[PDB]
């Protein structure tokens, strides 16, 4: 079980934004849910607990609400220090190889256009095949906000097993890149049509193909 | 209010680990603490709880039965006691304090409030790294561009440079002398302990058939450099 959230969400300057966290029924349906802040470089930090209340020192701009199975964190006045991620929890999610933190969501102060991704797909080398090993490489790079939702397929199927996929990291100019490895074996590399990179960001996907020689 | 986080370092799968978390600026001995750990670059993960005087524990399920939390009044001080690493137990691993305080009201303690479940205050964190890999230097392959840029705008080459540790490892193309249409990414933590990374040049494809381009990775912790040809091939 989960408490699912949505990946990113991100607004200018003073604008307001609301976060999700969704769950059941035996864990929200029932439970108090407390939210939890965490910049880059540092510790997290709580922002609130038992639904709405606030500890000491947290700006009343952090409010929490809470309906059914679905708990909801609220900004108003974006500042720039309130870019961040941000997690649900609640101590009920324990109790079944359940996880307590929601999964959790990014936060972006807008302070320059928003920019998609440009994806590349490199298939294994021959080199490497030759040594027994394929590795398919996804590429993202030049995008803004840096938040990027990575899915490999192979051929119609989806894949999970063997992917591996950095965190957005800040490039030169200010945007953001990431990368995502598919390590695989030579025969499960040969044993489909086509391998594909599916990239989502800001209500597009973008999806790469590669096949075999 | 004070958590400090000690006793991580790299270790090996199937061994032992004992992580410690000392206290200060309050009482210690009133509150429950708990353990939580996150995997980079991911996000939080719950692993063990305990009450102020430590006649309630709690374990998550990843690590029940091989995990053991505990703790000790008199010195102020968390532990947690982890046996059998795994791979996956790799992660930095946070003190974080409960938010309820808690004092005895019947006579271990039979009435009690209990944790909360809550973690107002946080530590930094200790970083436990589980590999069974000792220094080695990477393999470089080439990413080699499309076949269809033949002619016309541009191409995009890179190198993967794979199964090497620890970091860092840097990446230049032609020793120097093409520094911008050039990304170099981050560092993926492999399931092997072993790390990987990509670094990718973007150029005009007219310039594939007479500019040879070269990328340079450099492993210090291995002395170890590598210079890699990216050809176009067929
Ligand atoms: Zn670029
Ligand atoms: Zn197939």
């Amino acid at each position: 079980a989960v408490l699912t959230q949505p990946p990113s969400v991100s607004a200018a300057p003073g604008q307001n934004v609301t976060i999700s966290c969704s769950g059941s029924g035996s864990n929200i349906g029932n439970n108090f849910v407390s939210w939890y802040q965490q910049r880059p470089g540092t510790a997290p930090k709580l922002l609130i607990y038992e639904s709405n209340k606030r500890p000491s020192g947290i700006p009343d701009r952090f409010s929490g609400s809470k309906s059914g199975t679905s708990a909801t964190l609220a900004i108003t006045g974006l500042q720039t220090g309130d870019e961040a991620y941000y997690y649900c929890a609640t101590w009920a999610a324990r109790l079944n190889s359940a996880r307590v933190f929601g999964t959790g969501t990014m936060v972006t102060v807008l302070g320059q256009p928003k920019a998609n991704p440009t994806v590349t797909l490199y298939p294994p080398s021959s080199e490497e095949l030759q040594a027994n090993k394929a590795t398919l490489v996804c590429l993202i790079s030049d995008f803004y906000p840096g938040a990027v939702t990575v899915a490999w397929k192979a051929d119609s199927s989806p894949v999970k097993a063997g992917v591996e996929t950095t965190t957005p990291s800040k490039q030169s100019n200010n945007k953001y890149a990431a990368s995502s490895y598919l390590s695989l074996t030579p025969e499960q590399w040969k044993s489909h049509r086509s391998y594909s990179c599916q990239v989502t960001h800001e209500g597009s996907t973008v999806e790469k193909t590669v096949a075999p020689t | 209010v004070q958590l400090v986080e000690s006793g991580g370092g790299v270790v090996q799968p199937g061994r032992s680990l004992r992580l410690s978390c000392v206290g200060s600026q309050f009482s210690f001995n009133r509150y429950g603490m708990h353990w939580v750990r996150q995997a980079p670059g991911k996000g939080l993960e719950w692993v063990a709880g305990i009450s102020f005087d430590g006649t309630d524990r709690y374990h998550a399920d990843n690590v029940w039965g091989r995990f053991t939390i505990s703790r000790d009044n008199s010195k102020n001080t968390l532990y947690l006691q982890m046996s059998s690493l795994r791979a996956e137990d790799t992660a930095l691993y946070y003190c974080a304090k409960d938010l309820r305080e808690d004092e005895c009201e019947e006579w271990p303690c039979r009435k009690s409030r209990g944790v909360a479940g809550v973690f107002d205050k946080w530590g930094q964190g200790t970083m436990v790294t589980v590999s069974s890999a000792s220094t080695k230097g990477p393999s470089v392959f080439p990413l080699a561009p499309s076949s269809k840029s033949t002619s016309g705008g541009t191409a995009a080459l890179g190198c993967l440079v794979k199964d090497y540790f620890p970091e860092p490892v840097t990446v230049s193309w032609n020793s120097g002398a093409l520094t911008s249409g050039v990304h170099t990414f981050p560092a993926v933590l492999q399931s092997s302990g072993l790390y990987s990374l990509s670094s990718v040049v973007t150029v005009p494809s007219s310039s594939l058939g007479t500019q040879t381009y070269i990328c340079n990775v450099n492993h210090k912790p291995s002395n170890t450099k590598v210079d890699k040809k990216v050809e176009p091939k067929s």
